[PDB]
């Protein structure tokens, strides 16, 4: 059966779009991921670095 | 490679819809690595038009592209260590014209692509 969307519905009757994300934990190599930080270079001092 | 008449690849579990397969091609512009599977032919011959390695694609995860692989020895390692496939490379001029001289030169790694396809067996395009 076909939806009737019009402009003047209220709330509950108009077109709400939904996008579902599912993602997946298993074992392999995985590739996707964030984005990292960048932080600020400094020299000649006792740093940690990473 | 004298006059060439080389490049391609096809590894893979089998060669039959079944799994995937990559196709490590050259065309002077880009090694593109398909992991698409493909249904194959007996000698598929293309370039110079004709274009028939391959049937069809149907479902598939990865992509590439990158630069060409470049009296001379072209020499590569094929290696498959747990999903991470890798592929050094050289190519040297020699002088000698028997068969593989005595000398030394190593090997210095060109790519290195996580796929996770387990391979057993490959066979070379022209
Ligand atoms: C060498 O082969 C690759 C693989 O087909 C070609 O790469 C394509 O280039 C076109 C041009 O922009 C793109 O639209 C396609 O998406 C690329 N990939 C594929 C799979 O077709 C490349 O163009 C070829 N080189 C030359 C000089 O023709
Ligand atoms: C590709 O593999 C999936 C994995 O189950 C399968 O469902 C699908 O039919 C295959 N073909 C295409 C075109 O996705
Ligand atoms: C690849 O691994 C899967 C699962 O580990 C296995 O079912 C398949 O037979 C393997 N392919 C081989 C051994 O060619």
């Amino acid at each position: 059966q076909s939806y009737g969307f019009q402009p003047t519905y209220g709330v509950g009757y108009q077109p709400y779009r939904v996008v579902v994300l599912s993602f997946e934990l298993l074992h392999a190599p995985a590739t996707v991921c964030g984005p990292k930080k960048s932080t600020n270079l400094v020299k000649n001092k006792c740093v940690n670095f990473n | 490679e004298k006059s060439n008449i080389i490049r391609g690849w096809i590894f893979g579990t089998t060669l039959d819809s079944k799994t995937q397969s990559l196709l490590i091609v050259n065309n002077a512009t880009n090694v593109v690595i398909k992991v698409c599977e493909f249904q194959f032919c007996n000698d598929p011959f293309l370039g110079v038009s004709e274009f028939r390695v391959y049937s069809s694609a149907n479902n598939c995860t990865f992509e590439y592209v990158s630069q060409p692989f470049l009296k001379n020895l072209r020499e590569f390692v094929f290696k498959n260590i747990d999903g991470y496939f890798k592929i050094y490379s050289k190519h040297t001029p020699i002088n000698l014209v028997r068969d593989l001289p005595q000398g030394f030169s190593a090997l210095e790694p060109l790519v290195d692509l996580p796929i996770g396809i387990n391979i057993t067996r490959f066979q070379t395009l022209l």
